[PDB]
RNA sequence: UUCCGUUAACGAACGAGACCUCAGCCUGCUAACUAGCUAUGCGGAGCCAUCCCUCCGCAGCUAGCUUCUUAGAGGGACUAUCGCCGUUUAGGCGACGGAAGUUUGAGGCAAUAACAGGUCUGUGAUGCCCUUAGAUGUUCUGGGCCGCACGCGCGCUACACUGAUGUAUUCAACGAGUAUAUAGCCUUGGCCGACAGGCCCGGGUAAUCUUGGGAAAUUUCAUCGUGAUGGGGAUAGAUCAUUGCAAUUGUUGGUCUUCAACGAGGAAUGCCUAGUAAGCGCGAGUCAUCAGCUCGCGUUGACUACGUCCCUGCC
């Protein structure tokens, strides 16, 4: 029984913005088995450290996304 | 029936036939039926020279008893003027011309 | 190195370890480099013809299962390559190598027949290899968020290195087992 | 330990469904050390077979 | 991304329904009987409401205007082929049926057929098939 | 000569079919009118397929039966009165020769 | 760079910029019935893109400029597709003949693509060239 | 399994008994006068006389067979 | 004899199932496109590589003085791309052979052969019919006792 | 029972193979205004004008031509060549070449002798028996063949993210089609309509018009996010259209709503060795209307084996 969550806490965000960039692959799937978030959150939470410029990326799909660490 | 079965199959051997067959079913006799069969000579049964080489017929008596059927198989002679029979000779016929 | 799978990895340095699993391994000689794993080629017609059909290609092909999956190779070159890059995020090696890797850490090499314990040609041992990979990856990614290309490379890279957290690695012990309980 | 044996003669599908074949390796490290074994999967004349335990052999035609 | 909001509501008690808050408001609305898919899109479409927003994250305006629309989808341009109850025996009256209203036209519509004696009433009442379905092998 | 003519032919057997057909743009080449054909039409392929069995009753096997339709065209240039001479030889049975007159 | 005809450009970044152009242009009128139509009876939600009409637009203008003759159920066999028919197999099923109509129509309204006597709608010599200066736009 | 019948066999060992002197250990040019010595109703036919006549009269140079080949 | 001839036109085709592509090769300057569209963009995307390799290995600069036109039709999205591989292999080996000179054709035809018979012979499968008793060519209907 | 080989048998015949059809190859041949290609001319667009180049449209029975399409004739493979095995036979395996090397693939046809096999409900095929005007004839009306505690067989739809949904996008083949009466069949195009459908001009008895068959799976982007959930769509309510003389016991097709079991299936058991299985769609037959069925078609396209008599059956 998944518990994702679909909107970020203030604390999930902090550590979004910290840890995750620090994650050598990061795809939604990870994200959401780690942050315990939805997959749409995951998504949207790839796009805003694609925004902010926290990671890179990959390789982009509709299937898979796969983005990875600037650092 | 015995005795016009081999008049037939007589009658076309002296006409040239390479072959001839036949098959008489029903209440010939008895109240069971049994098929009798009148063959003499050559007779192919399988393949694409079967629609070349034999004329077949099917044709019922209506008698006392019931239908009796008939089936009557003639098989051609190759016939190089393409009149009596086929003017393809059957495909395993090989002549060698003699030296 | 004119001939790259997908144009971004090199056949050149691909090492083959097992002299056993090296004719059934089309990695190593110049004949079996592709671009791409799909060539609609008649692998099937003689006995031993699908030994000299490119290993990634063979990966491939067990992707397309289960019957709703049949014929989809080009979902499942798909696949493959979104599977060659996280491997190549993942372990910064060539990804071939690792594939090759796991496919030499898999294939059981005895096995209990009749309950004799016989041992697996080359051939068995290298689809036994693909068959547990594949399976294993698919199992993992039924019901579950991760994507059957994550599945497949987590199991492809768990599988290079030994570990017995690949699915195909722990089965390739039961079988193996079973054949000296039952020598 | 695991020996490396390459097949030489492959003689007869074994078992009562011929699943099994019994062959004839001379050894990687000993070519004179000729041994019966038993294959599951096709094997042909020159593949390496990892004979895990290299001394029990087996009885021909069995 | 949207992080949050201290008004993020996990159940809205909604037509006398609960309605999810981690649900997109769209398929949200489809937790009260007599909405579909269709009408909570069309819903959501005329009362002017994010549909990529999730349930919870909407005030109370919002979901008022939902209910505006829901409770009177003529007022908001629905046209009348896109309504459960068309053309009503009784009133004639377009209208969309939501709620336990739903269980309640069913009951209705069914004690008229049950009191004419009518062939599908029977059917409803024997607890049998209604729409002319083969009965001898499935249905069990 | 003058009108353009359109013999269209069909039959059910190449052999008959064709010969006809080398028959007349023989002709055509004889009397020097020009002749564009024979132009062979994709043959038409009628099939039936229906159960051997004249009742319910066995493994169901099915015969297909074909009739294969082949259409030739030939286009002459040319009055009518050398077209009817022409197509006046014997035409084989089976095949079905038909004359049109265009512009 | 530019000196890029329609047939020398990705489809799928041309139609996203030339809906973009048409939506631009503004001399689109769309119809009352765009929030709640679908495009086809095997759909069974209207598109989830806000400007869909626009990208439809784009999408037939380009067909227009690439094949002249395709009328009205032409179009709607060209965004036609399978229908799922519940426990039946699934089989082909075509779209919608107004929405396909009305924006032929609003593309005759501004001198893209015309209508042919021999049936069907042609590509204007405006349409050919707002296309092919569009396609030049396009980032290779 | 690719084994001739009587017909082809039988065929063979008649022309090479006849035509020894005209026969070349070449199919393309024995399946050429085997058209001139014969009337061989297919194709199919005719190539498969002429394989096993080739192949016949290349063991005739070995030196042994059961036809007759007086010479 | 012993000159090259003016560099002319060669038209050739290739087949996968029952999809023919047909590339006419002119004098030019190593245009290739696919039903006017540039190969560059040929769909499916991840085939786009089976449709450049005989452009990889044959390199772009065997291609200068040629300009590829394909015309595709029949078959399905993959047999297409393999149909329009083999046009282009077969049309580049036959303009070597007739205004380039034997050996280079013969350079390029060992490449290709190297690499992928079917990039100069068709593959000559195609779909077995179907037989009553069954939904497919070999499957049969489930037996039931 | 294909040959070789052993031999009181030799020589034949049927059957098998041969044969026939479809498919695979032919830049050789024959020929195309009901098929195309290429070039030329003109026109449109781009680039910027023109020119050139690129993509299009139109025209030319004096623009050539047949690669692509068609369809006739032929050719082509024979295991031919090589090695090995084999009694060094008959044959087998491997290899080059080759379109093709698994008698190339798949069919059609298909012996002797049978079975109390099925069919008298295909037959104006039928013996005998029954009935024959208050008919077991015929016709008309209405009902039933669909009825539902249950058991069994062939199937379809699923259980999902290798997915569903909504965009974008673009590849088949087999076939079918009219009595023109205002019009009958296949329907193009225009208009109205959200759909369903309707109206109005027409084409086609057909490589000419429908139809270059604008098939899906697939592909692409986005959403959904492991939740019986946007999986599934059974059941059910309201309502609108169409076929028909007639739609109730829902013909069918739509619209909104309703939102069941089912989370991969016990013991068993079926089919299948390559363009095969499986997936996907199309056509035809049935047909006024109704295809979850059959008979065909193509698209995508594997795994595994190249054996054995263990089971099942046959010899
Ligand atoms: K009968
Ligand atoms: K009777
Ligand atoms: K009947
Ligand atoms: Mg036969
Ligand atoms: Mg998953
Ligand atoms: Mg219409
Ligand atoms: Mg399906
Ligand atoms: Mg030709
Ligand atoms: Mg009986
Ligand atoms: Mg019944
Ligand atoms: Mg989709
Ligand atoms: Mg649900
Ligand atoms: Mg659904
Ligand atoms: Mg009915
Ligand atoms: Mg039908
Ligand atoms: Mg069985």
């Amino acid at each position: 029984k998944v518990n994702n969550a679909v909107l970020f806490d203030q604390a999930t965000y902090d550590k979004l913005l910290t840890e995750v960039p620090k994650y050598k692959q990061i795809t939604p799937s990870v994200l959401s088995e780690r942050l315990r978030i939805n997959g749409s959150l995951a998504r949207r939470a790839i796009k805003d450290l694609m925004e902010r410029g926290l990671i890179r990326m990959v390789s982009i799909h509709s299937s898979q996304q796969i983005f990875t660490r600037a650092t | 029936v015995r005795r016009a079965c081999y008049g037939v199959l007589r009658f076309v051997m002296e006409s040239g036939a390479k072959g001839c067959e036949v098959i008489v079913s029903g209440k010939l006799r008895a109240q069971r039926a049994k098929s009798m069969k009148f063959k003499d000579g050559y007779m192919i049964s399988s393949g694409q020279p079967v629609n070349e080489y034999i004329d077949a017929a099917v044709r019922h008596v209506l008698l006392r008893q019931g239908v009796l059927g008939i089936k009557v198989k003639i098989m051609l002679d190759w016939d190089p003027k393409g009149k009596l029979g086929p003017t393809t000779p059957l495909p395993d016929l090989v002549t060698i011309h003699p030296p | 190195g004119d001939v790259k799978l997908f144009n971004r990895w090199t056949f050149e340095d691909v090492q083959v370890s097992d002299i056993s699993l090296n004719d059934y391994l089309a990695v190593t000689s110049m004949k079996h480099y592709t671009f791409l794993p799909h060539s609609a080629g008649r692998y099937s017609a003689k006995r031993f013809r699908k030994a000299q059909c490119p290993i990634i290609e063979r990966l491939t092909n067990s992707l397309m299962m289960h019957g709703r999956n049949n014929g989809k190779k080009i979902m499942a070159v798909r696949i493959i390559k979104h599977t060659m890059e996280i491997i190549h995020l993942l372990t910064d090696a060539n990804p071939i190598q690792i594939i090759v890797d796991a496919i030499i850490n898999s294939g059981p090499r005895e096995d209990a027949t009749r309950r004799q314990a016989v041992d697996i040609s080359p051939l068995r041992r290298v689809n036994q290899a693909i068959y547990l990979l594949t399976t294993g990856a698919r199992e993992s990614a039924f019901r579950n968020v991760k994507t059957i290309a994550e599945c497949l490379a987590d199991e492809l890279i768990n599988a290079a290195k030994g570990s017995s957290n690949s699915y195909a690695i722990k089965k390739k012990d039961e079988i193996e087992r079973v054949a000296k309980a039952n020598r | 330990q695991v020996k490396l044996a390459v097949v030489v003669k492959v003689m007869g599908r074994t078992g009562s469904r011929g699943q099994v074949t019994q062959v004839r390796v001379k050894f990687l490290d000993d070519q004179n050390r000729l041994i019966m074994r038993n294959v599951k999967g096709p094997v042909r004349e020159g593949d390496i077979l990892t004979l895990l335990e290299s001394e029990r052999e087996a009885r021909r035609l069995r | 991304s949207l992080i949050a909001g201290e008004e993020f509501q996990h159940i809205l008690r909604v037509l006398n329904t609960n309605v999810d808050g981690k649900q997109k408001i769209m398929f949200a609305l489809t937790s009260i009987k007599g909405v579909g898919r269709r009408f909570s899109n069309i819903v959501c479409k005329k009362a002017d409401i994010d549909m990529n927003k999730r349930a919870g994250e909407l005030s109370a305006e919002e979901m008022d205007r939902l209910m505006a629309v829901v409770h009177n989808p003529r007022q908001f341009k629905v046209p009348d082929w896109f309504l459960n109850r068309k053309k009503d025996y009784k009133d004639g009256r377009f209208s969309q049926v939501v709620s336990n209203a739903v269980d309640m036209k069913l009951r209705d519509d069914l004690e008229r057929l049950k009191k004419i004696r009518n062939h599908r009433g029977l059917r409803h009442y024997w607890g049998v098939r209604v729409r002319g379905q083969h009965t001898k092998t499935t249905g069990r | 000569v003058q009108h353009r003519i359109r013999i269209t032919l069909s039959s059910k057997s190449v052999k008959n079919l064709e010969k006809v057909c080398s028959d007349l743009v023989k002709g055509a080449k004889e009397k020097q009118l020009k002749v564009k054909g024979p132009v062979r039409m994709p043959t038409k392929v009628l099939n039936i397929t229906t159960r051997k069995s004249p009742c319910g009753e066995g493994t169901n096997t099915w015969d297909r039966f074909e009739m294969r339709v082949h259409k030739r065209v030939i286009d002459l240039v040319s009055s009518p009165d050398v077209v009817k001479q022409i197509t006046s030889i014997t035409i084989e049975p089976g095949v079905e020769v038909e004359v049109t007159i265009s512009d | 760079s530019t000196a890029r005809t329609v047939k020398d450009v990705n489809p799928h970044e041309f139609v996203k910029a030339y809906s973009a152009h048409l939506k631009r242009s503004g001399k689109m009128e769309l119809p009352e019935w765009v929030d709640i139509v679908k495009t086809a009876r095997f759909k069974e939600l209207p598109p989830s893109d806000a400007d869909w009409y626009y990208i439809r637009a784009a999408s037939m203008a380009r067909k227009i400029y690439l094949r002249q003759g395709i009328g009205i159920g032409g179009f709607q066999k060209i965004y036609g597709g399978r229908q799922r028919n519940g426990s039946r197999p699934p089989h082909f099923c075509k779209s919608s003949g107004a929405v396909s109509r009305n924006i032929l129509q609003e593309l005759q309204k501004m001198g893209i693509i015309d209508v042919d006597p021999k049936g069907g709608r042609l590509i204007t010599s405006q349409g050919r060239r707002d296309l092919d200066q569009v396609a030049g736009t396009v980032p290779a | 399994g690719r084994v001739r019948t009587k017909t082809v066999k039988k065929t063979s060992r008649q022309v090479i008994e006849k035509y020894y002197s005209r026969m070349t250990l070449d199919f393309h040019t024995n399946k050429k006068v085997l058209e001139e010595v014969s009337i061989l109703q297919s194709k199919r036919l005719r190539n498969k006389v002429a394989g096993f006549t080739t192949h016949l009269m290349r063991r005739i140079q070995r030196g042994p067979v059961r036809g007759i080949s007086l010479k | 004899v012993l000159t090259r001839p003016t560099p002319g036109t060669v038209q050739c085709f290739g087949r996968k199932k029952t999809a023919v592509a047909v590339a006419y090769c002119k004098p030019g300057r190593g245009l290739i496109k696919v039903n006017g569209a540039p190969i560059e963009l040929i769909r499916p995307e991840m085939l786009r590589l089976k449709a450049f390799e005989p452009i990889l290995l044959a390199g772009r600069s065997r291609f200068k003085d040629i300009d590829m036109r394909i015309r595709v039709r029949g078959g399905g999205k993959t047999s297409q791309i393999y149909s329009i591989r083999q046009a282009i292999a077969k049309s580049l080996v036959a303009y070597y052979q007739k205004y380039v000179d034997e050996a280079a054709k013969k350079e390029v035809k060992e490449i290709f052969g190297r690499y992928d018979r079917t990039l100069l012979v068709a593959d000559p499968r195609r779909c077995e019919p179907k037989k009553f008793g069954g939904r497919g060519a070999r499957a049969r209907f489930q037996k039931s006792y």
